[PDB]
């Protein structure tokens, strides 16, 4: 019974880490970007607040 | 937002309660836990006219589950689509019926009425614009006719201002399966013709019939007939949960196709219904659904179109199509057989057009027919209630539990002269 | 209260230059004159005295709602040509009707 | 309790100062300056009532 | 002329205020609705059942 | 054995209007709330008792 | 397998999105030259001299 | 405003890379804590069922 | 200036709304959005649009109309899709029971329910009129709004607003082709209370313009959406003169003057002519003449009445285009030269010419091919005496048994007007007998 | 004010167009008669009479438990507004609350034609015309006393509706 | 030395005053703390505040308030909350224990312990402020604080101050809606001994006010945070004309002079226009003539009555942001030319208008819209006759069999002063029918 729920707390926070990793690599490459890039445009809406934010 | 609360009596009318609540959780993808899985906005924004939110995204259908025999309660909640439902609104009693229409109605069947009416006034006035009241029962048992017909009375008592139809799945002669079914339903047809002002009577033989013919079914059992059913059931208000080209609902149905207030007992149908051998030799089209409909052994009431005139017919067809089509169909079929038509009412058809089909079929199509040969099985019904009427046989039963002979012949002359009407309507010249 | 003209400007001020589609209420136009030393004829609380010539209009003013308009309406024909005799005759019938239950109304 | 978050009157909720006025979800996403703790642990009764 | 087009311009800085308010007042009342005015109980509310054998 | 016909057609011919519904709505989306009690149908104006 | 497979269809759908929003925004930057050459007339006062 | 509005949100971006590193660490440490933890259960589940048959 | 107020009640009413925005839309250069494409200045900076979309202080473009039903599908289906952003939110009345094909229930039940809210707006959007036309009010002769709040509905507007312009657009039942049962109950029930609250009523029915379509178009099986198309064209017909700078033009005033010879006789029919498509007017020349004689041809008619049955009184010609005014007056002198064409004794000038110079627009994706000049076709005419004649004996068959009228009863409506309606369309039956002669 | 005897069955008789022209202002009176014996018959056997019509007669029982299987019971026959007529006509029911162990039979034509030398057809009439003529009666906005003798007077005043029992049915019908 | 002060009383005064100084402070730029900031967002000293805050030697903005009520928790989460270092300690008097919905409890045991304290601390303001110019009450006629001490606190002020104006905002019972079951009789207590203490009395109705925010906001479930937003702001665009620049602007002692005919008919009726929300905002007209229009009509009264089945006496209009005279004055001769408005006979000059030039101030967490223009209308209609008389058979239901009275008879007050009451209420509603006819 305890395996059980060890085995589903590893199973949630793997799931949070795998999220955490490449949120990092999201937040780097919005990092690293800079105004003489050349994957830099006008956006279509930009600054909308997505639903789950 | 209207919206319709469900009411199921008995087992047949549980068996096909759920069979229609299984059907119209996957019309709007909705898994049996109570989410909704579905993919488009459509199946969502029409999703409480049968649905009541919970917390979360959950789902509880409006739907009252009565029964005298716990069996079929257990059997209900634990079947397919058991899970759905509100263990709140799965009042029973736990004595049975013993398929007698005076247990059911003067007896513990009427013990339990007082815990019903209180889960439907509950469902009632959790409402905000209730549309009506939507029943399905058999006249072939206890708690699907006594029961079934006391709800009725009291719920015309109650809000006689809302739109009543009821199913019900009347006896057939040659499918038997109980001594008493003409008493139970000549007992019930009574309250069904003073109350309810929209019926859809289903005959089992009819089903059979359906299964036999039209789709093979090489053993159909009782899934299948509740699968005919629940398909009439949301093909007549498919254009309350799914917008379309010509909208009609219950009440529109119904100031169309009911001239007269005791004229009411309809003859649904449904199309396509395709065998799996002619599955690839068929091309839907819209004058193909239309025939289909206009068929009479599609017929799901154990009439037949022929031998009657028709009064007025509901058309309901779903999937993107064409209105002209549609309309010089509806048009041809009337110049057509002309003779099985009342001439004193020119435009015998009412048309509805709804562009959302069912998830699979492309267009689908649902009639529903006011016809007078509907008249045939009451007369049958009559003639076998009289045949066991003449020796006064089984009258102990219903004398033990509390009635006269008094009340037979009252149910015995009311389906008589209703019958009559009938034959006056139908023989009738034009002006 | 008082809609009391506008001389050179009565071109302007009116309901149809001012948006207003509906059909206007007439107050008095041009006023008129009076010699001095009119009757107080009340008293400091919004009574009328006794002997003055009171109204026998209802005090809350005539409005009538849309659950108590007639059920049927004459339409404002003010032509009274080309029509039958009977034809003239109902309307007028209709009229009266409908006079006399936004009066029946009112009161 | 903490865990349920139902300590929070209306007044409190609403009447928040205008310099954070407009917050989001009954936040305020622009003050926050106390990130990754460690000491405390949730109990019992903290993991019934969240 | 340049009167006329300063008063266009103010109406359309209201309105993108208030597109920005309207977008955050939108989101309150989602908020309201999907949150704070919903009673699913907890397992506390349950805990405080059959807990005394007397 | 009576003429329905005729025996629907007559009371067809004379049975009874009703009163319509006394209320209003005012939310372009429909809640019809009831206009005798509301605030808005003078009644206590008439009274019997008013002075 | 497949989780490897529809990380792989995610980054070609934002990498095909990418490639429109290059495309897009050339259109409203090639759009507000041609707002402003359209409202060019002889009182202009924009106007100028150049080579 | 330009210049310093940029280097104001890169700091900012900047802020949330270590403001994630002090919560992906911990998370990372805990499924070491964790994939320990199984170990010993498994070991500990093992020594007593391994005593059901002596 | 010239501002007009739409009015759609009704699914049709509300359906032929979204297909005449439409075009609204695509003839001033309107966005699903209510903005222009360019700025204030290029692509636009007219004032051409005020008699159909009011100006906000930003420069959004709203529109002037007021869409009604009692059901709410169809109203949420325009709330929620392209011209979401476009229509006024208060400006989209929707109820929670529909009147269920029932005129009674939408005059006295559900109906009379709304009326106050549908005026509170019709009055909102009177005050920012400023110099209001009139009303063009879309609905049906079927069931339910389109006869019980439309008659409703209009005898308000007649006794608030006066004598102001009230010129309905009405879909009347097929001889054939009928989708209700109770429609002719409702028909007459909302011609009784519509003859006096009215001005003029054009009358577009469905199975002429789908006869038209299988022959003229070759859809050869059309839907709602080209049939509210057509309408829309019909329309946008009639109110160009008003928009657009022409030789001759025709106010929303000037309709009843010029088709109603005498009270109670205000239903003109309606026709568009060339309606084809682009395969077929690869091989024509379409010329005035040529259009004039599609007009008046008794196939492109859309209501089934043939003109040779009956006599012509009115005839309001809009031609709109690159048309000439000498070529106008040579067709109407040959069709008046045409004996086939049969115009009523006491009126030798039957002819209302309204030239406009703004060629027809087409929608991209449309039904309808792209020409030079076009022709909308408004005749008053005695042919509609055999509808009359023909829906009076419907009404006669069902109402000699007296099916369906326990429902009307039953929730509200007297018996006797059933029977002074009747009377009241045999007196209008009468009425065209004795014009006629 | 508007008693039973001699203006509604007066109206139902000649009633311009009728089904029964031909049984004469006793006869509709006596079978009204036969109709109050019926309602009493059966509701002194614990049951309640229901007509499509004006209403339904049951009781409010008033049942308090006295311990050691005893029960004390406060009977009360009410007449409860068929809410139909009631929405038809706006009048205002006087609500009562009514237990469904109470079994409810409808009005028997069979039992009111049977000691009846007339038949189903002309019993039939004999109520619907008397229910329309009470129907019409109370669109006259005229104060109906409509009786039921032998159990009481239902009386519409002006948009109320309540119903005088007799002496005699409150102290045979109370248990 | 336009100075204001405002009194608070009972539980809803409280709450309003809560609403109202969050939208005070940040209309004047003052912190929460009280301490305004140094300089770089304000323009020299800017002692416009001073009507409403006073300046103490450390520089704090301490209001001109006092907030009264007989009950801990409700003073004191105001003492505990985010304005704790804005208002002075003992500005903010509590009692122990409740007067508890009691007109006797809160005149004459419990109010008789705290009245000589708030007439001290009220002493201490009016000797601060050097040209007093008004008081402002706020409070309900629910009962308990809110008419009790409200009725013994005029008393005392009428003696005290003499001719001193006194405005007051008064939380009416809904017709359908009552939190309390005593309501009739404290509301009828209360207003008895008001007519002769009082100048001016603003009416509003929380179910009106519910109906507002429903329809116009589009929130379905509003809140008394909302409810207190709304008189905030129809206070603050009374107030406006004091603190702010106009081009003519109106004094406290307006809406005395102005407003009431007659000494004992002070309760006029408040009205906002536009109240409508940000999601809507922009995609309406927000011009002078729209608001003109929607604050004339009964739907968006902040009282929950007909204006339509009464007539008008006066209307004081506060026109607050980018308006001018002359569009006012065209809004002001259409409202005089519709039908629906009809003014009494004896009043022919029914309206006060005044011009100011500040928009109105949007809280960043509220339910409104930033727009350029407002109406506050206060109008003094007959239509509240209903209300009186509504109030008049409530009382007679109750008072028939003397229900609830022993709580009134043992708690101080005798028998016969609800008989007084009830034949001044009386005299009332005849007065209220004797100007109508
Ligand atoms: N030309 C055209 N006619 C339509 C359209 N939709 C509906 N109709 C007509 O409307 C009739 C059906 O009645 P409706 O007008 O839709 O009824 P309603 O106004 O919505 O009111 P209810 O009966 O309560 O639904 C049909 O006979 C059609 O002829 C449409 O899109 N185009
Ligand atoms: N508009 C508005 N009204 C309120 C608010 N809070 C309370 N009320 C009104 O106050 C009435 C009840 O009286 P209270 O103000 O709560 O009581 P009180 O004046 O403090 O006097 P006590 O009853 O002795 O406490 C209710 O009917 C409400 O209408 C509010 O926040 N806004
Ligand atoms: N079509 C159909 N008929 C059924 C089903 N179940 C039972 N019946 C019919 O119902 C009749 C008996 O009714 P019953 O279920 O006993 O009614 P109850 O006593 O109230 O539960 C039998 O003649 C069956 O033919 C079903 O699932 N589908
Ligand atoms: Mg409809
Ligand atoms: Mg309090």
């Amino acid at each position: 019974e305890q395996l059980c729920l060890l085995q589903e707390a590893r199973q949630q926070l793997h799931a949070d880490l795998r999220d955490k990793t490449e949120a990092k690599k999201i937040d780097t490459y919005c990092h690293d970007l800079t105004i003489s890039s050349p994957d830099i445009c006008y956006q279509p809406n930009s600054t909308r607040t997505p639903k789950g934010s | 937002m209207r919206e319709i609360v469900h009411m199921q009596a008995g087992q047949c009318g549980n068996q096909i309660g759920a069979k229609f609540w299984e059907v119209i959780s996957d019309e709007h993808g909705i898994d049996p836990t109570g989410t909704y899985h579905g993919d488009s906005d459509l199946q969502l924004e029409r999703i409480n006219v049968y649905y009541n939110e919970a917390t979360g995204g959950k789902y509880v259908p409006r739907a009252v589950l009565v029964d005298l025999e716990p069996g079929t309660m257990d059997s209900v909640r634990s079947g397919p689509f058991g899970q759905i439902f509100r263990p709140d609104n799965f009042v029973f009693g736990q004595s049975g019926a013993g398929n007698n229409w005076a247990k059911g109605h003067y007896t513990e069947g009427a013990e339990l009425v007082d815990s019903v009416l209180d889960v439907v006034r509950k469902e009632a006035e959790s409402c905000d614009c209730l549309q009506g009241f939507q029943l399905t029962h058999s006249l072939g048992g206890g708690t699907g006719s006594g029961m079934g017909t006391l709800l009725i009375s009291k719920i015309r008592e109650e809000y006689p201002d809302r739109i009543m139809n009821t199913f019900s799945v009347v006896p057939s002669p040659k499918v038997s399966d109980t001594v008493v079914e003409p008493y139970n339903a000549t007992l019930s047809v009574h309250q069904l013709v003073e109350n309810t002002d929209e019926t859809y009577c289903i005959d089992n033989e009819a089903l059979y019939d359906i299964c036999f013919r039209t789709l093979k079914l090489t053993t159909p059992t009782y899934g299948d007939l509740n699968h005919l059913v629940s398909a009439t059931m949301s093909g007549v208000t498919t254009c309350l949960r799914f917008p379309g080209q010509l909208n009609a609902d219950l009440r529109k149905l119904a100031v169309n196709m009911v001239p007269f207030p005791r004229l009411h007992f309809f003859m649904p149908g449904f199309a396509p219904l395709t065998s799996r051998g002619s599955q690839q030799y068929r091309a839907l089209t819209v004058p193909e659904l239309t025939q289909q409909m206009f068929d009479a052994k599609n017929m799901m009431a154990a009439c037949d179109p022929r031998h009657g005139r028709y009064l007025t017919v509901a058309a309901i067809f779903r999937g993107r199509m064409s209105m002209k089509e549609v309309d010089e169909q509806m048009l041809n079929v009337q110049n057509k057989n002309s003779s099985y038509f009342v001439e004193w009412i020119p435009n015998n058809v009412k048309t509805a057009v709804c562009d959302i089909p069912p998830r699979g079929l492309k267009m689908s199509a649902t009639f529903i027919g006011n016809s007078t040969a509907i008249q045939e099985l009451f007369k049958r019904i009559s003639e076998q209630f009289t045949a066991m009427f003449r020796r006064k046989a089984f009258l102990h039963w219903y004398t033990g539990e509390g009635m006269d002979e008094m009340e037979f012949t009252e149910a015995e002359s009311n389906m008589n002269d209703l019958v009559s009407e009938y034959q006056q309507y139908q023989d009738a010249t034009a002006e | 209260s008082s809609h009391f003209s506008a001389n050179q400007y009565k071109q302007a001020f009116d309901s149809r230059r001012l948006q207003n589609s509906q059909i206007p209420q007439t107050y008095k136009e041009r006023p008129s004159s009076y010699e001095g030393f009119t009757q107080i004829i009340a008293n400091d609380r919004g009574h009328l005295k006794q002997g003055v010539p009171r109204s026998k209009d209802s005090p809350w003013g005539g409005f009538v709602g849309t659950w108590e308009m007639p059920k049927k309406i004459p339409g404002n024909v003010t032509t009274y040509m080309s029509r039958g005799d009977p034809a003239i005759d109902n309307i007028q019938k209709t009229r009266a009707e409908h006079n006399e239950y936004m009066r029946q109304a009112v009161s | 309790s903490r865990s349920a978050g139902t300590l929070q009157t209306t007044h409190q909720a609403t009447y928040i100062p205008p310099r954070l006025m407009p917050g989001y979800k009954g936040h305020c996403p622009t003050m926050k300056f106390d990130y990754g703790e460690t000491y405390g642990n949730a109990t019992a009764k903290c993991l019934q009532d969240y | 002329r340049e009167q006329e087009r300063l008063r266009k311009e103010l109406e359309r800085q209201q309105i993108a205020s208030n597109s920005r308010l309207a977008e955050e007042q939108n989101a309150h009342q989602n908020f309201m609705d999907k949150e704070v005015y919903t009673n699913p109980p907890t397992a506390a509310y349950f805990q405080q059942f059959n807990k005394t054998s007397r | 054995n009576k003429n329905f016909v005729n025996t629907n057609a007559v009371e067809n011919i004379m049975s009874v209007p009703k009163k319509p519904a006394a209320n209003f709505v005012d939310t372009v989306n429909g809640a019809t709330h009831p206009l005798t009690p509301s605030g808005l149908m003078p009644k206590y104006v008439k009274k019997k008792g008013y002075g | 397998r497949t989780l490897e497979q529809s990380d792989r269809q995610i980054k070609l759908n934002r990498g095909s999105k990418h490639k429109l929003t290059m495309d897009w925004s050339d259109k409203l930057s090639a759009f507000k030259i041609d707002e402003k050459c359209t409202g060019l007339n002889n009182n202009s006062t924009e106007i100028q001299y150049k080579e | 405003r330009t210049s310093w509005g940029i280097h104001d949100n890169t700091t900012r971006l900047s802020n949330r890379i270590d403001d994630i590193e002090t919560w992906r660490e911990t998370l990372e440490k805990t499924l070491a804590d964790v994939d320990e933890e199984i170990r010993k259960l498994e070991e500990d589940k093992d020594l007593a069922e391994r005593a059901l048959e002596a | 200036m010239r501002e007009c107020i739409s009015i759609h009640v009704g699914q049709a009413g509300v359906q032929i709304g979204n297909a005449c925005w439409e075009l609204y839309c695509l003839e001033h250069g309107i966005q699903p959005d209510g903005q222009m494409p360019s700025d204030k200045t290029i692509g636009g900076g007219d004032d051409s649009f005020n008699t159909f979309f009011s100006e906000t202080g930003a420069g959004k473009h709203v529109p002037r109309a007021v869409f009604v039903d009692l059901e709410p599908t169809v109203v949420d289906e325009v709330r929620t899709g392209t011209y979401r952003q476009l229509f006024h939110p208060e400006q989209l009345i929707t109820g929670k029971e529909d009147a269920a094909n029932n005129y009674a229930r939408g005059h006295y039940t559900i109906g009379k329910e709304i009326v106050d809210l549908v005026l509170d707006r019709i009055r909102k959007l009177a005050d920012q009129c400023t110099g209001l036309q009139g009303f063009l009010i879309f609905h049906s002769f079927g069931g339910g709004t389109g006869s019980g709040f439309a008659s409703l509905l209009m005898e308000r507007l007649s006794v608030d607003y006066g004598k102001k312009s009230k010129l309905e657009f009405a879909i009347y039942p097929a001889p054939q082709i009928s989708t209700a049962v109770v429609e002719p109950y409702n028909t007459i029930l909302t011609t009784h209370t519509t003859l006096e609250h009215s001005d003029c009523a054009f009358m577009v029915d469905n199975e002429a313009i789908y006869d038209i379509c299988r022959r003229n178009l070759d859809i050869e099986r059309p839907t709602y959406t080209n049939l509210n198309r057509l309408i829309a064209q019909i329309v946008s017909s009639i109110t160009a003169s008003l928009r657009f700078d022409g030789a001759l033009n025709v106010d929303l005033t000037e309709f009843q003057t010029n088709l109603v010879p005498y009270p109670r006789i205000h239903f003109p029919l309606a026709t568009y002519a060339p309606v084809i498509s682009a395969e077929k007017a690869y091989h024509e020349q379409l010329s005035v003449a040529e259009i004039t004689n599609a007009c008046f041809e008794p196939a492109n008619q859309m209501v089934k009445c043939d003109p040779r049955h009956g006599k012509y009184m009115a005839c309001c010609m809009l031609y709109r285009g690159d048309v000439v005014p000498k070529d106008v007056n040579a067709a109407i002198a040959t069709i008046k030269t045409k004996r086939t064409i049969q115009f009523v004794d006491w009126c030798p000038t039957g002819f209302k010419v309204g030239i406009n110079y703004q060629p027809p627009t087409v929608v991209p994706g449309g039904d309808l091919a792209k020409v030079q000049r076009a022709v909308c076709m408004l005749s008053n005419t005695t042919a509609i005496a055999e509808a009359w004649a023909r829906l009076d004996h419907k009404f006669d068959l069902m109402y000699a048994k007296r099916a369906f009228v326990h429902w009307y009863v039953g929730e509200g409506m007297e018996e006797g007007e059933f029977s002074e309606a009747r009377e009241d369309l045999a007196a209008l039956e009468k009425d065209y007998e004795e014009v006629g002669v | 004010m508007t008693e039973v005897l001699s203006e509604l069955v007066s109206d139902a008789k000649r009633h311009k167009f009728s089904t029964i022209p031909k049984l004469s202002d006793d006869d509709i009176v006596s079978v009204w008669e036969n109709v109050a014996n019926f309602v009493e018959r059966h509701m002194a056997l614990q049951k309640g009479v229901q007509i499509h019509g004006l209403g339904t007669f049951t009781f409010t029982q008033k049942k308090i438990d006295i311990g050691n299987n005893k029960f004390i019971l406060i009977q009360r026959p009410v007449f409860v507004l068929s809410e139909k007529f009631a929405q038809t006509h706006r009048l205002s029911y006087t609500k009562h609350f009514t237990s469904g162990q109470v079994p409810i039979v409808q009005l028997n034509f069979a039992v009111l034609s049977n000691e009846s030398p007339f038949d189903r057809d002309s019993v039939e009439g004999c109520v619907r015309e008397v229910l329309q003529a009470l129907s019409r009666a109370v669109q006259s906005k005229r104060n109906v006393e409509f009786s039921f003798t032998g159990i009481g007077r239902l009386t519409i005043r002006d948009s109320k509706v309540k119903m005088k029992f007799y002496k005699d049915f409150l102290t045979m019908m109370d248990g």
